[PDB]
C-alpha cells in the first residue's frame, strides 16, 4: 500500500565546475524534502506541511548527506566521462532513484536502488538485495567497486531498517493525509474523473487514454467504468 | 530519511 | 544520536576463566560493529566486523555476537596474553563515510595461574654503584597482592608477570628500593600480606 | 596494520605549533583523525577522502589538517594548550568498511621545558642465594629520574633484543606523588637461567630509549640539553 | 526526449473567476524546459512554479499555473492553447 522514494540528479556543467546537486523525497507522490546545491548555504527544504516538525539534527543529517553527495557525484560524473570518452565541453547526467514499498501488514514488500547515466539505465540492486543489474561494460566496471565496498550490504541494511522505521513514523505524523483516500468526482463523451487520491485508478479495448494528471491541490485528475481505492464500490457511467 | 553513502560508494 | 556504551569499564579475571564484553549502541542505522583490541600506548588493531543481527565471527578465543540493541565478544579460557582493553565501534549508514563512533573500552586484566609458587626476597647490587641497591620479591602466587608503602624516600613497583617459555615458567615479581642506606629486604615489603613460606636469606 | 604517523612522540611548550603527519595504507584514499586523552576514549576530529574534506567532528578552529595529492596528511595544532597533551590517531579506511589504524603521536604539552629529564639507567645483577634457591638469576634494571613519561625499555643479550623472560613495569612510577611535574622510575626483569647467568661471554645490557627535545626549542640551562638519546647499562655473566 | 504538453484548469471551468490554468508537460529529456502561460494574447506574470523532478522511466515532469513550451528536441516552442472540453 505505502511507500518512500529519494530522487537524485547529478548535471554537470561546461567547464571546470561546477556540477548542481538536486536532492528530493516522496511518501507516494507527495514531496516532502527538497536539497539543491546551487546556494550561498545549501540547506534541506521541507516540501509537505507533517515534515515541519523535526528537529535540527534531522535536517543537518540530510544537509551533510546531500553536501556529500554534491562532491561524491562530481567524482562519479568524471569516472563516467572517463569510461565514455566524454569532454568536459558538455552536459551529462547521473539519475538515481532507491526507497522501500511496504504493504498494510506493516512489513518491507521490496527495497529499491536504481541509476541512470545520461538518460538511460546504468546499475540497479536485485530483488534479493545481494547482486547487481549492470547494463554495458562501464557498468560492470561500477559493479566491481561496488561488491568490493560492500555497496548491496549497506542498501539492505538501510532498506530494512531505517527506510522501514522512518516510512512508518512519516505515516504517522501525516496519517490526515497519508493514510487516507479521496474519491473521484465523476462526469461523461467523455469519461472523467477529477480530485482523487492516490493516482492509481482505472478508466475503461483502444481508447482515449490519457496520463494521470496533477491539480494543484495534491489531487489527481484522468480521462466505462471508474475503478479506485477510495470507493467501496466500482463506478458504472453512461450519459446520456 | 536518506541513506549515506560511505567511503568507495562512487560510481 | 551516535553513541557506544562498554560495559564493564574494567574487567579482571583468572586464567581460564570465561566472561562476556558487553557493548550497548545507537545509530540512525547501523553498516557495522567494530571490535578492536588496544595494548597500552599502541594504536587500536581490528579484530573483527559485524554487520547484521545473528551474525558470528571467531577468531581463536574470541567469539563476536549482534544484536539490534547490543554487541558482546565473549572470551573463552583467557590467558595473561589476552589482557588489553577491547574496544568497540559503530558504522552508522544514515550518515556519510566511513567514520567510527568508539565506545570507551572494555580493559581486560587476566591473573595468570602460578603452578609452582616458591615465594622469596632477595637483595640485589649493582654493576656500577656500591651504595645503591635493590629488594626483589619473586615467585609467589597469583592471589598475593603487592601493595605501595606510605614513605616517598622507599619505592615499591606493582606485581608484574614474565615468561621463560622455552621452559614453561610464569613468573611474579615486584621490586622494592630506596634513596638512602637504612634499607633491608626483611623489610621492604612489610606493608604487604606475604605468604607465611616467604624465603629470607641472611 | 601499514600506517605510518610521524612523529611519534612530540614535547612542546604550551602557545607553541606542532604537525602530525601521516601515511594513509598502500591504496587506500581516505585519512582520519582521532584524539584519545588519557582515560577518555577516541573522539573523532576529521576526515579528509582523496585530497578532500569530508566528515568533520570535534575538531577545533586553533586545529586545521589538509590531505594532500600524494594521499598522505598533515594535522596542524596551534596555540597549544595543556589539555591537548593526547594520542592522535590516524586511520585509512579499506572498501569494506573498516578502519586501519596507525602507531598514534603521542603529544606532551608542557608549561616550561626546565623539568624535562632523562633517565639514569643502572643494572642490578642476580642474587646469589637466588642462583642455590631457584637455579634461575633475575637481573633488574632501573631507569629513575625522568621527565616526561616517555621511555620505552628494552633487553638486549648478546647484542640481539629477547622478550622471553622480560618484565617491564605496565606503568612509571612517580619519585615524588604529590609534585605535579614530578619525574618517574621504571622497573625491569629479566630472567634468565643460573647457567646462562654464570657464562662470562654472555653480555646483558638494559637499554632504555627517551624521547625529549630535538631543537624543538632553545635550552637556557647549566646541564645537558635533555634530547631524545639511548641511556643503557650493562653487565657480563659471573662464574663466582 | 520530447515533451508532452497538458492544459488545464484545477477545478471544472467555472466563470466564477475561481480556478487555476495547470501545464503538465511530462516525458521530457533533457531537464532544462521553457513553458510560458499566455492571456488573450502571448504574455503572463507571475506563474506559479513546480519543484522539478522525474518519474520511474527516467524521464523530467512538472507544472506551471496563474490565479485565472520551448525545448531542445523542439525547433519552434509548441504553443498549444486551448479547451475546457478536454
Amino acid at each position: 500500500s505505502h511507500s518512500m522514494r529519494y530522487f537524485y540528479t547529478a548535471m554537470s556543467r561546461p567547464g571546470r565546475g561546477e556540477p548542481r546537486f538536486i536532492a528530493v523525497g516522496y511518501v507516494d507522490d507527495t514531496q516532502f524534502v527538497r536539497f539543491d546545491s546551487d546556494a550561498a548555504s545549501p540547506r534541506t527544504e521541507p516540501r509537505a506541511p507533517w515534515i515541519e516538525q523535526e528537529g535540527p539534527e534531522y535536517w543537518d543529517r540530510n544537509t551533510q548527506i546531500f553536501k556529500t553527495n554534491t562532491q561524491t557525484y562530481r567524482e562519479s560524473l568524471r569516472n563516467l566521462r572517463g569510461y565514455y570518452n566524454q569532454s568536459e565541453a558538455g552536459s551529462h547526467i547521473i539519475q538515481r532513484m532507491y526507497g522501500c514499498d511496504l504493504g498494510p501488514d506493516g512489513r518491507l514488500l521490496r527495497g529499491h536502488d536504481q541509476s541512470a547515466y545520461d538518460g538511460k539505465d546504468y546499475i540497479a540492486l536485485n530483488e534479493d538485495l545481494s547482486s547487481w543489474t549492470a547494463a554495458d561494460t562501464a557498468a560492470q566496471i561500477t559493479q566491481r567497486k561496488w561488491e568490493a565496498a560492500r555497496v548491496a550490504e549497506q542498501r539492505r541494511a538501510y532498506l530494512e531498517g531505517l527506510c522501514v522505521e522512518w516510512l512508518r513514523r512519516y505515516l504517522e505524523n501525516g496519517k490526515e493525509t497519508l493514510q487516507r483516500a479521496d474519491p473521484p468526482k465523476t462526469h461523461v463523451l467523455r469519461c472523467w474523473a477529477l480530485g482523487f487520491y492516490p493516482a492509481e485508478i482505472t478508466l475503461t479495448q483502444d481508447t482515449e487514454l490519457v496520463e494521470t494528471r496533477p491539480a494543484g491541490d495534491r489531487t489527481f485528475q484522468k480521462w466505462c467504468h471508474v475503478q479506485h481505492e477510495g470507493l467501496p464500490k466500482p463506478l458504472t457511467l453512461r450519459w446520456e | 530519511h536518506p541513506v549515506g553513502d560511505a567511503d568507495y560508494f562512487e560510481y | 544520536e551516535d553513541q557506544v556504551t562498554q560495559s564493564p569499564e574494567a574487567l579482571r579475571l583468572q586464567e581460564g576463566e570465561s566472561s562476556s564484553l558487553n557493548c550497548s549502541y545507537t545509530v540512525s542505522g547501523l553498516r557495522g560493529l567494530f571490535w578492536y583490541r588496544q595494548d597500552p600506548g599502541k594504536g587500536p588493531e581490528f579484530l573483527f566486523t559485524l554487520y547484521s543481527a545473528g551474525e558470528e565471527k571467531e577468531k581463536e578465543r574470541l567469539k563476536a555476537t549482534l544484536t539490534k540493541k547490543e554487541s558482546f565478544l565473549h572470551i573463552t579460557a583467557p590467558k595473561p596474553e589476552d589482557s588489553a582493553t577491547y574496544l568497540c565501534a559503530v558504522q552508522d549508514l544514515g550518515t556519510s563515510g566511513s567514520r567510527l563512533t568508539f565506545g570507551e573500552g572494555t580493559q581486560l586484566t587476566v591473573n595468570p595461574n602460578i603452578q609452582n609458587p616458591d615465594p622469596a626476597v632477595y637483595q640485589l647490587r649493582d654493576s656500577k654503584s656500591s651504595d645503591k641497591s635493590v629488594c626483589l620479591f619473586t615467585d609467589f602466587d597469583s592471589q598475593t597482592n603487592v601493595s605501595q608503602s606510605k614513605d616517598s624516600d622507599v619505592y615499591i613497583t606493582d606485581k608484574c608477570v614474565l615468561d621463560m617459555r622455552s621452559m614453561d615458567f610464569k613468573s611474579n615479581s615486584a621490586v622494592a628500593w630506596s634513596n638512602k642506606s637504612d634499607f633491608a629486604c626483611a623489610n621492604a615489603f612489610n606493608n604487604s600480606i606475604i605468604p607465611e613460606d616467604t624465603f629470607f636469606p641472611s | 596494520s601499514g600506517v605510518t604517523q610521524t612523529p611519534k612522540h612530540l614535547i612542546t611548550a604550551t602557545g607553541q605549533r606542532v604537525t602530525l603527519r601521516c601515511s594513509p595504507r598502500s591504496g587506500d584514499l581516505s585519512v582520519y583523525w582521532y584524539q584519545q586523552s588519557l582515560d577518555q576514549g577516541l573522539q573523532f576530529l576529521i576526515q579528509y577522502y582523496n585530497g578532500e574534506e569530508r566528515a568533520k567532528g570535534n575538531i577545533l578552529e586553533r586545529f586545521s589538517a589538509q590531505q594532500f595529492p600524494d594521499l598522505h596528511s598533515e594535522l596542524n595544532l596551534s596555540s597549544l594548550e595543556l589539555g591537548d597533551s593526547a594520542l592522535y590517531f590516524c586511520a585509512s579506511s579499506a572498501r569494506s568498511g573498516e578502519l586501519f589504524f596507525g602507531e598514534g603521536s603521542r603529544l606532551t604539552v608542557l608549561e616550561d621545558l626546565k623539568n624535562v629529564f632523562p633517565p639514569e639507567v643502572a643494572v642490578f645483577e642476580p642474587s646469589e642465594a637466588e642462583i642455590s634457591h631457584t637455579q634461575k638469576a633475575t637481573l633488574v634494571c632501573l631507569a629513575t629520574g625522568f621527565y616526561p613519561d616517555h621511555v620505552e625499555l628494552s633487553w638486549w643479550v648478546n647484542g640481539k633484543e629477547v622478550h622471553s623472560g622480560v618484565c617491564t613495569d605496565p606503568q612509571p612510577l612517580k619519585e615524588q606523588p604529590a609534585l605535579n611535574d614530578s619525574r618517574y622510575a621504571l622497573s625491569s626483569r629479566l630472567r634468565v637461567s643460573a647457567t646462562f647467568w654464570q657464562n662470562p661471554r654472555n653480555h646483558f645490557r638494559c637499554q632504555v630509549q627517551f624521547y625529549g627535545l630535538s631543537e624543538n626549542d632553545e635550552w637556557t640551562q647549566d646541564r645537558a640539553k635533555p634530547v631524545t638519546q639511548i641511556v643503557s647499562a650493562e653487565a657480563w655473566g659471573r662464574a663466582d | 526526449r520530447t515533451p508532452k504538453i497538458q492544459v488545464y484548469s484545477r477545478h471544472p471551468a467555472e466563470n466564477g473567476k475561481s480556478n487555476f490554468l495547470n501545464c503538465y508537460v511530462s516525458g521530457f529529456h533533457p531537464s532544462d524546459i521553457e513553458v510560458d502561460l499566455l492571456k488573450n494574447g502571448e504574455r503572463l506574470e507571475k506563474v506559479e512554479h513546480s519543484d522539478l523532478s522525474f518519474s520511474k522511466d527516467w524521464s523530467f515532469y512538472l507544472l506551471y499555473y496563474t490565479e485565472f513550451v520551448n525545448h531542445v528536441t523542439l525547433s519552434q516552442p509548441k504553443i498549444v492553447k486551448w479547451d475546457r472540453d478536454m
